[PDB]
RNA sequence: AUAUCA
């Protein structure tokens, strides 16, 4: 606990103590490439991707 | 890439992005080794810095596809100027500029989408249909106000942007068999559910009465039952009984004047419907007020 | 075995903060370069060096 | 210098043109393209250049 | 938000004792140091865990879905 | 042979012939047969000197 | 186990010649033997992943169960009453003990000197039970008979445990025994080594016995494509 | 580009 290091009671922390939730978000888009060109949303297959 | 080692005809081979290597997903050989990011590469063309501070920004996006190859910078105003020198400089890009200006029938084009209330996707489209065909010699002298006012219906016709002919008769300008003509020579080179939501909120009734004219309408054209009327005029016949059977009422006065129809020719479409109105509604309608099937107007 | 000392000790209310080492924690050997200059990409995100 | 830097060689009469490497350019997606500022830069030098040796 | 079972720093089981705390000072009208002692929560980091408790969780209940 | 996921592992093998060796999907990672001059590219181990910073 | 070997052939009229130079060069004649070898595959119609416990990829490989037979099986009659030794070849309950053996691909590297290959084995020695067939306990084991061959030869014993085979092979099908070797007898020679010091001092026995049939047999290293038994 | 970290 020396230099602003501290000692937490794993003990605690097994029966809740400062956990936490974490939620992240991911985002994407289906794009219009002008008159031909679309994005498309679907499992790639590797053969002809 | 094929792995020198191995060769199998489907080549399977993994882009190991993280350790920044290519390598041969069978035999393990790596088949690169200089391995670039491209989405901070292209972080550098298209990026936030509009100030100029960021010395990651280096280089700008184009668009090949619209513009063609055009680079071009503009003199413009920086920290230190002299008011001079950016008019003179200007005065001389003057001299150095016919076909470079009518680019700005794409500023025609973009104010017309932004007054017709119509997505980015349109104008692209509307742009790219202008570009190939606005110097045609199958075009040849056509009303330039209504090759433009053709080609925005083009654009709409791919993106699902439900526009009448009509709708854009009245944006610019149209002469109607002029741009009809235009509309077909570059065709070389819509549905009574379109318009139903647009009447219905102007007509301010409810998703009850939208839903069961749109269904009803579907059902007449499946039933053949108007055997060439005009889409629109089906669409505000429907609405006509749909809302009818409802509580909110519209009359054909109040329902042609949105739909831009006649009363009398909605009549003509309704009274062809009404027969058959039993088939039209959609089965969990629920008429209310008083207005059964039997009790329709029948008009 | 009792301390020699007595703990000065009590409830204090204690704050997480959003920093936290897996978070943090990052190495490189070889891995993506930029295009121009062609040396290491930046940022831990990036897997940079 | 006579040999490394005659004053003759300070104003520029031939442009030396630097190759991709120095502004590199990247494909995106057949509508998308990133050319790098030089290459914008250079197109104007030679604009305006044609638009001299044409007046000229 | 919700209760925890068991005192974190102890582990006496905590979970039990929230509506009877709770009833003890709407029903009795008890000051919250008497229902807690009541409760038998004796050392401080048990009272704690019930005295300073935030039951997000009936807040949350009010959305629909 | 403890490969890339072991601790005390190894992630490549350094040919003479100058092809890196992808221990991590190389089907001969197992049977990989070493011959004096090539080089393995091993794991950092207890008593490796390295250099340690703090910044500024 | 690691073995080290080199290959060659000769025709069947190279044979009588081929006798005589390895009798002088060896001290020895030739000694008769065969082996019949029965090669398993996993069972297609079962399919698991190809990895392991600790989630680690795992190759599928063919298992490969040898033994020998005494001669008399192999001499019919035609063959009755021929003097039972190398001259020979040329007129061409419960389970056996087997040996049984998984081989990896050979070493990788260009320019080697010989074949290096790794070879587990492990001694079938009998069965009981229900199923105790050797077949049976190859699909207890998960595993389907594939196919089969007959390998009739003569060995020579050389120094440094070097080994010399000259052998025929047929591949046996109920439709009928194919030559594998129809015109003449593949010519091997090899070390098995349980250090790179006896490793490099294998790789020179082979070399000298290379360099000493240089100008009239040659022995080189095969390809190591055509000895991996992986199944694909 | 802002926010932030020692
Ligand atoms: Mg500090
Ligand atoms: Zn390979
Ligand atoms: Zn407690």
């Amino acid at each position: 606990n020396q230099e602003d290091s501290m000692i937490m009671n794993q003990s605690s922390i097994d029966r809740g103590l400062f956990r936490s939730l974490f939620f992240r978000s991911y985002m994407d888009q289906e794009k219009k490439y002008g008159m031909s060109i679309t994005e498309t949303f679907e499992k790639p297959q590797r053969t002809n991707t | 890439l094929t792995c020198p080692e191995c060769k199998v005809y489907p080549p399977k081979i993994v882009e190991r992005f993280s350790e920044g290597d290519v390598v041969c997903a069978l035999c393990g050989l790596v088949l690169s080794d200089k391995l670039v990011d491209t989405r901070s590469e292209w972080r550098t063309f298209s990026n936030d810095d509009h100030n100029g501070d960021d010395p990651s920004r280096v280089g700008e996006a184009s668009n090949p596809l619209l513009d063609g190859n055009n680079l071009s910078t503009r003199i413009g105003k920086g920290e230190t100027t002299d008011m001079r020198f950016t008019k003179e400089l200007n005065k001389a890009q003057g001299k150095n500029v016919k076909d470079n200006e009518v680019q700005a029938a794409f500023a025609k084009i973009t104010m017309l989408c932004d007054a017709a209330e119509l997505p980015k996707i349109v104008k692209d489209c509307a742009k790219e249909a202008y570009k190939l065909c606005h110097d045609e010699k199958t075009l040849k002298g056509k009303s330039m106000e209504s090759i433009m006012a053709a080609s925005i219906l083009i654009g709409c016709r791919r993106a699902e942007v439900a526009r009448t002919f009509k709708e854009i008769q009245s944006l610019i300008h149209v002469k109607t068999k002029e741009f009809g003509k235009t509309l077909n020579i570059m065709k070389n080179i819509a549905q009574n559910l379109t318009y139903i939501p647009r009447f219905c909120s102007h007509l301010g009734l409810p998703m009850q009465v939208t839903t069961s004219a749109e269904y009803t309408a579907k059902k007449c054209k499946e039933i053949k039952e108007i055997a060439g009327k005009s889409p629109i005029t089906i669409a505000v016949v429907s609405i006509y009984l749909n809302i009818l059977l409802f509580q909110i009422p519209i009359t054909a006065a109040k329902v042609g004047q949105t739909l831009q129809v006649t009363e009398g020719t909605i009549k003509s479409g309704y009274k062809i419907l009404y027969e058959h109105r039993d088939k039209l509604v959609d089965p969990q309608l629920i008429a209310n007020g008083v207005v059964s099937l039997d009790n329709l107007p029948g008009v | 075995k009792k301390l020699m000392a007595q703990i000065f000790f009590g409830p204090t209310y204690y704050q997480r903060l959003r920093h936290m080492v897996d978070d943090k924690i990052h190495a490189r050997a070889r891995g993506p370069m930029q295009v121009l200059t062609r040396q290491p990409v930046e940022g831990r995100s990036r897997d940079g060096g | 210098n006579e040999v490394f830097s005659r004053p003759e060689w300070m104003i520029l009469t031939c442009l030396p043109v630097p190759p991709p490497p120095v502004r590199p350019s990247i494909s995106f997606n057949e509508s998308q393209r990133g050319e790098d500022d030089l290459t914008f830069k250079l197109a104007d030098i030679l604009k305006a250049n044609i638009s001299l040796e044409t007046l000229e | 938000m919700i209760v925890p079972v068991r005192c974190f720093s102890c582990g006496k089981v905590v979970g039990d004792k929230w509506e009877s705390y709770l009833n003890l000072l709407q029903e009795d009208e008890l000051d919250e140091g008497t229902a807690l002692s009541r409760l038998g929560l004796k050392r401080y980091c048990c009272r704690r865990m019930i005295l300073t408790h935030v039951d997000l969780i009936e807040k949350f209940l009010r959305y629909n879905p | 042979r403890n490969g890339p996921n072991e601790h005390p592992g190894a992630k490549y093998v350094i040919r003479d012939s100058g092809d890196r060796i992808d221990l991590r999907y190389s089907k001969r990672a197992g049977d990989i047969q070493l011959q004096y001059g090539w080089k393995v590219e091993r794991h950092i181990m207890d008593n490796d000197p390295v250099l340690f910073n703090r910044q500024p | 186990v690691q073995q080290l070997s080199l290959f060659g052939s000769i025709g069947d009229d190279g044979y009588d010649l081929l006798i005589s130079t390895l009798t002088t060069i060896s001290g020895n004649p030739p000694l008769l033997y065969n082996s019949l070898c029965t090669v398993w595959k996993p069972n297609p119609s079962y399919d698991v992943e190809n990895v392991n416990s600790r989630n680690q990829l795992v190759e599928p490989n063919r298992i490969k169960l040898s033994k020998e037979v005494p001669f008399s099986y192999l001499i019919d009659e035609t063959m009755m009453d021929k003097p039972l030794n190398f001259r020979i070849l040329k007129s061409f309950e419960s389970c056996s003990p087997w040996s049984l053996q998984i081989s990896d691909i050979p070493a990788a590297g260009n320019n080697r000197s010989v074949s290096m290959q790794t070879i587990a084995e492990t001694i079938i020695l009998s069965s009981a039970g229900k199923n105790s067939s050797v077949s049976s306990l190859m699909n207890g084991l998960g595993y389907v008979f594939e196919f089969q061959y007959l390998t009739i030869g003569v060995k020579f014993f050389m120094k440094h445990g070097l080994i010399l085979e000259l052998q025929k092979i047929w591949q046996i099908e109920e439709a009928g025994n194919s030559q594998i070797t129809s015109g003449g007898f593949l010519l091997k020679a090899y070390i098995n080594v349980s250090d790179i010091d006896r490793i490099n001092y294998t790789e020179t026995a082979l070399m000298n016995l290379k360099k000493e049939l240089q100008g009239y047999i040659e022995l080189s290293v095969p390809d190591r494509q055509s000895m991996d038994s992986r199944v694909a």
